[PDB]
């Protein structure tokens, strides 16, 4: 921990930031994935029919 | 310090006596006028005409002159 | 004396009322830095009054502010968990001293 | 009070099924909006008495007056739901009102008062009574599984099917009669002790254990099949309604 | 577009009554495979599309006639 | 929890039983008001009558609009 | 665990020492805010408020009125069994 | 807390530590698995499935009930 | 099968509630926890059998209230609503029993915690398989009997009292 | 050994019985 | 569908927010927080999946039933359909509002918190750190994976668990015949309360000033902070007339 | 804070410019980084 005029903040465990930051990751990879494939359609662009 | 008894207090038993020596107390007020007259006569009244009408429409809904009561 | 303890009532009153309208006011703020302002701002408004000596003004600005504090008092104001009305308040309370569990109670003989 | 709520107050019920409502078929319809008014008065205005009552044994006997004008509603719809949710209420009441007074004289017997402001938190210095009397408090309240609702929901379907009006204002004492018992268990068995009215306790003993035992086995008997019992009444609960018609 | 699912093959699919419209007989094969397919999204990706296609065109056509029906309501109207 | 107060003044009638910046008939107006907004809205949507601007006809389904399905008699 | 007492003291002192007013030269755990330290009773409350502050208390306004002095509030904060 | 050290329930009380927990744990696990089979074996012979999955089931192993309500004419 | 998961929490409930002095906070936590979690690796079973399978689940235990024609009994109804649900109580009600493991690691009373949590997931079970109104009607009022217990847990705090009676 | 006795009965003398 | 979304992101929304509060000593004021957007990583991580799979966001648990039920009530030519539509599509930026006034006065912004709060901090050990992870998981995909099985056009997953006689069905039109516009209004409002949430929260610091001078919107503050007074209204004339009835009339 | 009592206040709350307890809004968006990369890398991918 890293203590700054008496209040000391201890460093958060390094599996429990690998998890927070892994997680999210995989969240933004799959919207921008999803933006990819759907985001034509509910934009209304095109129809999954379509070809 | 013994006794599983309760520690009576003077102001809790007084609270509780006052309680059950009710009736010795009721003067004819206008407020008990009014409270018996509305809750004492009028709305048993007023369920009774509600439950005796509530029979004569499963009367008429059923073709049957009303049924008498009382 | 009659007037001193007069006075020194006077004073706790608007000691407390100053305490209370201070925590009052970070109720409203939240955020530390606007606190700084608005604390400033109230304690500028009991320094407007510091000096009068009339015993029968301060009667009325004290009840005047009382009033005022009691209508603009946040409706929700932040309370301390363990403290009274808090939200960790009788939660798993230290039982109390003096208690007897009696055994073998009701027997027949 | 064990005798005269459990046995005693089912003779005045016992009385109507037995020689009023067979004998005279005619006067009975005649007065049956007149019953249904009373009953339906008292439970209303019965259970909000109960509310305000301030002695452990009051609130227990006022609790009474209400659930017994339930089975007069039961037993003048005049059909096989309404009588026989009558009978089986006028039991369950016997076993759950004895019970409770059972409960409460456990408590008079160890502090001899009943007050209810003088008790409090006992839960933790009871635990088996505080079990023991949350179960009976909640037979009181007509919860399903136990057995005062089985009498309770029978007869609302009696009342229903013969005046909707009256079944609606019955059904009103689930509101009340939930509101009182547990206000009552609350107020006893949980918060804080207050050791300057009472510091010495006891749990109950082998032989209070065993005397709610029976108590305990038989709610959970009627309220979960409660078919051994209807099955020995219909026959005679059948020939009670049809009494006086021949079609 | 004119009914090809019978009353018998949409009964015999256990067809929502709901959807015994005009595109029933592209419906059946579309739920063979969602039952399949364990209803996978990424699963009957041709039988669910051409089952849309369906569904749209017959909206359409349902707003092509309330169309025509908005259009002779002004000329009513601006021959009061 | 620390200590239970033990009454040393005559307790009242109501004692068994015994919200505070607002008054009682007060605090009915403003919700009045705020149920005011609710029917407000409803007589809006009576007055919009999104039912006369309906941009589709109504479903007609196949074999005399599913009477047998239904339940109709065959 | 419990805080000691010297902690208690030390914690209290900068808190006071923290006061513009107040010189930070003569703040021993003694002194009295409106004698040693020349401040208004105004003054006196937020050295409370900010003592609250630093230990999470919630003091009673009773009883925060009768905090006049440093070594009086070093005995309060230490006795009370959430500090 | 103290009292309360002499007061017996069922449930244990506050902060509940038996000495052996563990063994008393695992009978428990034991008993309700015990408890467990006449409740599986009443279940397999009181389920009714009136329709075949469209593929085979765990329960087409101890359960012979399928299909069998398709006569229900004739049920009283 | 089908039984098994209805009537697994309440099993698990009973010993933590009956024999918590013989199990404490540990065998408890345990107890109740494993009952819940078998109860839902069975609900993915009969999820599978019942929606994706096609194939629904009558089970009769016994008539409840036969009196005339008014026949409640203790039945259970398992289509694709009802393995919905069944998934929804059983998999979110495993995870706050582990979740609880910890969170009251601390608490003098976990023991009669864990009983509160199992008893309320059967009375959730029972209110969602019902295959009559009345069965639906015991598992209402059991979900509101449990929800009253959990939320005055802390029977010492005013507060909590004040809000367990205004729900109920 | 638990806390308090069942039904708060004193356990009789070791080797002896209720 | 919308039951089975919702029991995914509240029960994370919920089960994370205990996270803090045990961390924090039992501190569930947000006006007492402030920091730990880095003190708490595993934590806020949760809390940021369920709020925004909470608001609706594109692709996640929550954007498939929400935004459904906002087009299916506006393919609803009724008087009902109507009011609904209006106040669930108002409703969508009040929720992203509250949802992010949440994230941003717990971990966002500048602390407020206490000195001894920050200096015992601890994260979710694994019997709450799995179930969360578990949640976040079932709070990205379930919607996703789960959306043609419940509400596919012309699905037979419910088989006869669920009527819909044919005079009612509206699915269809509502994916076909509605405005491209109307499939965005949830968005449109949603950017917006996340907008409004960062200016009042973190750029505004006299609009306090508002709720202490005037009594209207002082009024106005408290009616909103006080439930609409839903509960004093009721405790003052029903809970207390019948209580009062009790005493001074039957008895 | 520029009044005594704002100032005092502002003296009183130096320990909360602690370097990770300030900036916390600059972690309002965990793995940003990385799932955009990861996406770009899946997106050449695609191309081949
Ligand atoms: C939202 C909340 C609203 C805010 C509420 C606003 C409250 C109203 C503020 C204005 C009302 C007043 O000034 S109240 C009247 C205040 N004036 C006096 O009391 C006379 C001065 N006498 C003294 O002794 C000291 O200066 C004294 C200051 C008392 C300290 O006492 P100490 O000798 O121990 O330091």
């Amino acid at each position: 921990g890293i203590t700054y005029k008496g209040v000391t903040v201890h460093t958060p465990k390094t599996w429990h930031t690998v998890t927070g930051k892994g997680l999210c990751a995989v969240m933004w990879f799959w919207i921008l994935y999803r933006a990819k494939q759907d985001g034509p359609v509910v934009m209304g662009w095109r129809h999954p029919w379509d070809g | 310090g013994g006794g599983m008894e309760t520690n009576k207090n003077k102001f809790i038993e007084d609270w509780g006596s006052a309680r059950e020596n009710l009736e010795h107390n009721f003067r004819w007020t206008r407020r008990n006028f009014a409270l018996i007259g509305i809750f004492g006569i009028a709305l048993p009244i007023i369920v009774y005409k509600g439950i005796v009408k509530d029979f004569h429409m499963q009367d008429e809904d059923a073709g049957r002159p009303h049924r008498k009561f009382l | 004396a009659a007037y001193f303890a007069r006075r020194a009532a006077q004073k706790e009153r608007v000691r407390i009322l100053y305490r209370r309208a201070l925590k009052d006011t970070l109720n409203w703020a939240v955020h530390r830095h606007i606190f700084y302002r608005d604390a400033s701002d109230l304690r500028e408004k009991f320094n407007v009054n510091q000096d009068v000596e009339d015993v029968d003004r301060i009667d009325k600005l004290i009840a005047h502010g009382e009033a005022e504090y009691n209508k603009w008092r946040h409706p929700d104001p932040y309370i301390v968990p363990w403290a009274p009305g808090g939200s960790k308040f009788c939660r798993n309370p230290t039982p109390p001293a003096g208690i007897e569990i009696v055994y073998n109670y009701g027997l027949e003989d | 009070s064990v005798i005269l709520a459990g046995i005693l107050l089912k003779f005045g019920t016992y009385g109507f099924l037995r020689f009023s409502i067979p004998m005279f078929p005619e006067a009975t319809l005649c007065f049956t909006p007149f019953i249904y008014t009373l009953s339906a008065i008292a439970i209303i205005y019965t259970s909000l008495t109960t509310l305000r009552q301030i002695d452990l044994k009051k609130i227990i006997a006022y609790s009474s007056v209400a659930h017994m004008n339930l089975v007069t509603i039961g037993m003048f719809s005049l059909n096989i739901q309404g009588i026989g949710g009558s009978i089986l209420l006028m039991l369950s009441h016997g076993l759950v009102s004895s019970a409770l007074f059972l409960c409460v004289g456990v408590l008079y017997d160890r502090h001899k008062t009943r007050l209810v402001r003088y008790y409090g938190g006992l839960v933790s210095t009871m635990p088996n009574f505080s079990t023991i009397f949350f179960f009976f408090t909640l037979a009181n309240m007509s919860l399903p599984g136990t057995s005062s609702f089985i009498g309770e929901f029978l007869i609302l379907v009696g009342a229903f099917q013969r005046n909707s009006l009256v079944a609606t204002l019955a059904a009103l004492g689930m509101i009340l009669g939930a509101a009182y018992s547990l206000w009552l268990y609350n107020r006893v068995v949980s918060g804080n002790l207050k050791p300057d009215f009472l510091h010495k306790f006891s749990d109950l003993n082998g032989r209070e254990v065993f005397i709610f035992i029976p108590f305990l086995v038989g709610l959970v008997w009627m309220g979960v099949y409660p078919k051994v019992f209807l099955d020995c009444m219909h026959t005679s609960v059948s020939n009670l309604v049809q009494h006086g018609k021949f079609h | 577009k004119k009914m090809i699912a019978t009353q018998e093959e949409m009964s015999a699919a256990k067809i929502a009554l709901g959807s015994r419209d005009m595109c029933a007989h592209l419906l059946i094969p579309l739920n063979k495979c969602r039952q399949a397919e364990f209803y996978l999204p990424w699963k009957c990706e041709d039988e669910r599309h051409v089952y849309e296609k369906c569904e749209y065109e017959l909206v359409m056509e349902r707003m092509l006639a309330m169309k025509k029906i908005r259009e002779e309501e002004a000329l009513a109207k601006q021959n009061k | 929890v620390g200590k239970h107060i033990v009454p040393d003044k005559p307790l009242s009638v109501n004692d068994e039983l015994m919200a505070d910046t607002v008054g009682k008939y007060e605090a009915l107006a403003w919700l009045s008001g705020g149920l005011g907004f609710f029917v407000g809205l409803g007589l809006l949507a009576v007055l919009n009558d999104k039912a006369s601007k309906v941009p589709f006809t109504p479903r007609v389904y196949p074999y005399d609009n599913l009477r047998v399905e239904l339940g109709g008699e065959p | 665990d419990h805080l000691s007492r010297e902690a208690v003291v030390d914690r209290v002192l900068d808190v006071v020492k923290s006061f513009p007013k107040v010189d930070p030269s003569k703040v021993t755990p003694e002194v009295h805010f409106q004698n040693d330290l020349g401040l208004d009773s105004l003054d006196t409350v937020e050295i409370v408020m900010a003592i609250e502050e630093e230990f999470k208390l919630e003091i009673p306004d009773k009883e925060a009125d009768k905090i006049d002095s440093c070594s009086l509030a070093i005995e309060y904060v230490y006795n009370h069994p959430m500090s | 807390g103290d009292f309360r050290a002499k007061v017996w329930s069922m449930t244990g009380g506050p902060n509940c530590r038996p000495k052996h927990w563990r063994r008393n744990t695992a009978i428990a696990m034991f008993g309700v698995f015990l408890v467990c089979i006449p409740i599986a074996k009443l279940s397999a012979k009181l389920e009714q499935r009136p329709h075949m999955p469209v593929r085979p089931i765990p329960s087409q192993i101890w359960c012979k009930n399928f299909g069998t309500k398709d006569d229900y004419e004739k049920e009283h | 099968m089908y039984l098994l998961i209805v009537f697994l929490p309440l099993l698990g409930s009973s010993v933590a509630g009956f024999f918590g002095r013989f199990l404490g906070s540990e065998g408890s936590a345990i107890m109740t926890t494993t009952c819940v979690s078998f109860s839902s690796i069975l609900s993915l079973i009969a999820f599978y059998e019942v929606a994706l399978g096609a194939s629904a689940c009558y089970l009769r235990i016994a008539p409840w209230i036969s009196s005339e024609m008014f026949d409640a009994s203790w039945g259970f109804l398992f289509d694709s609503l009802t393995v919905v649900m069944l998934i929804v109580v059983t998999f979110i009600s495993s995870l706050v029993h582990l979740y609880s493991i910890s969170y009251m690691s601390e608490d003098p009373h976990s023991p009669r915690f864990m009983c509160y949590l199992s008893i309320f997931t059967f009375f959730m079970l029972m209110l969602v398989t019902g295959d009559n109104f009345l069965q639906l009607f015991l598992g209402w009022e059991g979900v509101g009997l449990a929800s009253y217990l959990l939320i005055h847990f802390w029977f010492t705090r005013l507060q909590a009292d004040k809000a367990a009676i205004k729900a109920m | 050994r638990p806390k308090g006795y069942f039904m708060n009965r004193t356990p009789p003398a070791p080797g002896q019985s209720r | 569908f919308h039951l089975m979304n919702h029991a995914f992101f509240k029960a994370l929304l919920f089960l994370s927010a205990g996270s803090v509060i045990h961390a924090m000593s039992d501190e569930q004021d947000m006006r007492k927080m402030g920091g730990l957007a880095s003190s708490f990583p595993l934590t806020y991580a949760m809390m940021l999946i369920g709020s925004l799979s909470l608001i609706g966001f594109p692709f996640l648990t929550g954007f498939y039933s929400k935004d459904v039920i906002l087009e299916l009530a506006y393919t609803k030519y009724t008087i009902s359909g109507n009011f609904a539509f209006w106040l669930g599509s108002v409703s969508v930026l009040f929720t992203s509002y509250y949802s992010f006034r949440l994230l941003f006065l717990t971990f966002l912004v500048p602390t407020n918190s206490f000195g001894r709060d920050i200096s015992r901090c601890h994260d979710a050990p694994i019997p709450m750190a799995i179930p969360l992870i578990l949640l976040a998981l079932g709070s990205l995909f379930v919607g996703y994976l789960a959306k043609d099985m419940m509400i596919g056009l012309g699905t037979n997953f419910w088989a006869n668990s669920l009527l819909v006689l044919p005079k009612n069905e509206i699915l269809a039109e509502s994916e076909f015949a509605a405005p491209t516009i109307i499939k965005l209004i949830p968005i449109l409002f949603s950017t917006l309360g996340a907008f409004v949430a960062y200016n009042v929260n973190l750029v505004a610091d006299q609009f306090q000033r508002a709720f202490q001078t005037s009594t209207f919107c002082n009024r106005l503050y408290s009616f909103f902070n006080k439930r609409w007074f839903f509960d004093q209204v009721l405790n003052d004339f029903l809970v207390r007339s019948f209580l009062r009835f009790g005493y001074e009339v039957s008895f | 804070p520029l009044g005594t009592t704002g100032e005092f206040f502002r003296r009183r709350d130096e320990w909360r410019k602690h370097p990770m307890l300030s900036n916390q809004m600059r972690h309002a968006l965990p793995g940003i980084g990385i799932g955009v990369g990861a996406f770009c890398v899946y997106l050449v991918g695609e191309q081949i």
